[PDB]
């Protein structure tokens, strides 16, 4: 064993250099050591793109009601889909509500009477679909008026509602 | 006229008549995580006050933590940094084990 | 000689992190089977053996003082492979995995508290692990589920005052999480470990059964608890 010299005035070439050697490796183990995943903050009442420490779905976000056990993270309801989860942060636990939806018909008299039409969107609430705009109970109809008189049904819309070309 | 496509013809006679989906797209995206734990201090083994001889180098086992690499990165120039088998610059969203 | 107990409807644990409402949910797990035959051990003179694993252990116990103190889980419990140890202080666990040469009546050595009558090697852990309670949260029933899976050991425990009865109560009253452990290990064979005081020891007893591949029906409630569970492959009913 023989001694370093190390005197201050050596050439860069005796110098102590100090040299740290990492090796890392990955055996067998499904999980250790990991990086740090990153975190932007959560919008509440929005429908975004979430992902709770490995939950990945859309919807929106709002308050809830359940109680969960200490150890319990998430939960689902019946047939199996996941319904509220716990924020890894603040560890509050949120309600998860789909982002509407449901099918567009268009309501015509006929290219030989008019051309104008009318929309029901489906158990949509009209301040979510993007005049008169009547909010039916089985849609929310735009295009046309809703009267409290009564005649026979033309054109169903559903529910004991109707449509027809009037004046 | 998306009802005319619908029905294939240029005539549509009286009625409700389905044509399209309405779907709600998702305003943007919130990853939101746990705040910390463990941090498996680099700083001492790239700290310490007496390295160890050559002959005879010490060897620390890193055990469970979240590493974060952008550190060791506020030590000096580093007369030299060669990353062999992975890439320096992804070194914050792997997993090893020891 | 062997000593056997009745385990009515014992060792249900919650199968995942996950909150359910009054819902009835079929699992299928490694479940202690019900109505099963647990062997009800004493090690009380001084005479506790080495079992077997061959699937998780369900563990009761019922003791008012501090003996049962801890655990042992191996492959040889000896060197050249490692094995854990599960200590359990006044104030906190330490559990450690490293290359034991483990003694062959291992117990701790109380007045002081010494640890050096149970191993005499510690060669090369790569895990350590603090937690506080662990134990001790008329009697007061404890029962604990180890099981090791996929490189996780996954310890289940409970700890329930019950009343003067058979020590194995007839009722209900599921596991929740403790501690899960990265170690790596394989794992075959254990034994507990003992306080002696410093030669003389109270009265000890335990209870171990083993957790079979079984289909359960758990039934969660409105807060979230689990109150009964059907085990479906026991009876007709
Ligand atoms: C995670 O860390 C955050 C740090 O911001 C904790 O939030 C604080 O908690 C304390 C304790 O109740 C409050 O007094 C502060 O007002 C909170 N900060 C903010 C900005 O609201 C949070 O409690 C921690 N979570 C856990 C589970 O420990
Ligand atoms: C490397 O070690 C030195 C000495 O331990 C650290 O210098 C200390 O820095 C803190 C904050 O910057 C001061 O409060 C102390 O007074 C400093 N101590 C001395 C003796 O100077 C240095 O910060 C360490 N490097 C890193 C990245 O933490
Ligand atoms: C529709 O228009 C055609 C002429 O283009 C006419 O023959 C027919 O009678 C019209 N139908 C109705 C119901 O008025
Ligand atoms: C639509 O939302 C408003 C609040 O923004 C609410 O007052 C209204 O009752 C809702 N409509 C339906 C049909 O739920
Ligand atoms: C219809 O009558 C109800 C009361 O029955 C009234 O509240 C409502 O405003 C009326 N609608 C219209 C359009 O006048
Ligand atoms: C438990 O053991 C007794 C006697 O050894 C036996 O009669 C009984 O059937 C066993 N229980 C079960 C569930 O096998
Ligand atoms: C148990 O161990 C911890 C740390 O390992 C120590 O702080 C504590 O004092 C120990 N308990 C006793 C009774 O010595
Ligand atoms: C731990 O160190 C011992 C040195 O006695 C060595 O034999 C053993 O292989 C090491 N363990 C592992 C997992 O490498
Ligand atoms: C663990 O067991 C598996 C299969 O039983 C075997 O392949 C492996 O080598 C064992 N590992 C050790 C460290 O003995
Ligand atoms: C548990 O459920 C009962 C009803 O079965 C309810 O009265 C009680 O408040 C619940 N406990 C909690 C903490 O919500």
């Amino acid at each position: 064993l023989q001694s370093y010299g190390f005197r201050p005035t050596y050439g860069v070439g005796h110098q102590p250099y100090r040299v740290v050697v990492l090796s890392f490796e990955l055996l067998h183990a499904p999980a250790t050591v990991c990086g740090p995943k990153k975190s932007t903050n959560l919008v509440k009442n929005k429908c975004v793109n979430f992902n709770f420490n490995g939950l990945t779905g859309t919807g929106v976000l709002t308050e809830s009601n359940k109680k969960f056990l200490p150890f319990q993270q998430f939960g689902r309801d019946i047939a199996d889909t996941t319904d509220a989860v716990r924020d890894p942060q603040t560890l509050e636990i949120l309600d998860i509500t789909p982002c509407s939806f449901g099918g567009v018909s268009v309501i015509t008299p006929g290219t030989n009477t008019s051309n104008q039409v009318a929309v029901l969107y489906q158990g949509v609430n009209c301040t979510e679909v993007p005049s008169n705009v009547f909010q039916t109970r089985a849609g929310c109809l735009i295009g046309a008026e809703y009267v409290n008189n009564s005649y026979e049904c033309d054109i169903p819309i559903g529910a004991g509602i109707c449509a027809s070309y009037q004046t | 006229s998306e009802t005319k496509c619908t029905l294939k013809s240029f005539t549509v006679e009286k009625g409700i008549y389905q044509t399209s989906n309405f779907r709600v797209q998702p305003t943007e995206s919130i990853v939101r995580f746990p705040n910390i734990t463990n941090l498996c201090p680099f700083d001492e083994v790239f700290n310490a006050t007496r390295f160890a001889s050559v002959y005879a180098w010490n060897r620390k086992r890193i055990s469970n933590c979240v590493a974060d690499y952008s550190v060791l990165y506020n030590f000096a120039p580093f007369f030299a940094f060669k990353c062999y088998g992975v890439s320096p610059t992804k070194l914050n969203d792997l997993c090893f084990t020891n | 000689p062997p000593a056997y107990t009745n385990s009515f409807t014992r060792g249900v644990y919650y199968p995942d992190k996950v909150f359910r409402s009054s819902v009835l949910h079929s699992t299928q797990d490694l479940f202690l089977p019900f109505f099963s035959n647990v062997t009800w051990f004493h090690a009380i003179r001084f005479d506790n053996p080495v079992l077997p694993f061959n699937d998780g252990v369900y563990f009761a116990s019922t003791e008012k003082s501090n003996i049962i103190r801890g655990w042992i889980f191996g492959t040889t419990l000896d060197s050249k492979t490692q094995s854990l140890l599960i200590v359990n202080n006044a104030t906190n666990v330490v559990i450690k995995v490293c290359e034991f040469q483990f003694c062959n009546d291992p117990f701790l050595d109380v007045y002081m508290e010494s640890e050096f009558r149970v191993y005499s090697s510690a060669n090369n852990c790569t895990f350590e692990y603090v937690s506080q309670p662990f134990l001790m949260d008329f009697k007061n029933l404890r029962e604990f589920v180890f099981k090791n899976i996929d490189g996780y050991f996954k310890i289940y425990s409970k700890h329930t005052p019950i009343n003067l009865g058979r020590d194995l109560p007839q009722g209900f009253s599921a596991l929740e999480p403790l501690v899960d452990l990265p170690i790596g290990i394989n794992i075959t064979r254990f034994q507990t470990l003992l306080a002696l005081h410093r030669w003389t020891a109270g009265a000890a007893a335990y209870y171990v059964g083993y957790l079979q591949p079984r289909t359960f029906l758990l039934k969660y409630n409105e807060n979230g608890t689990i109150t009964d569970a059907v085990d479906c492959a026991l009876d007709p009913l």
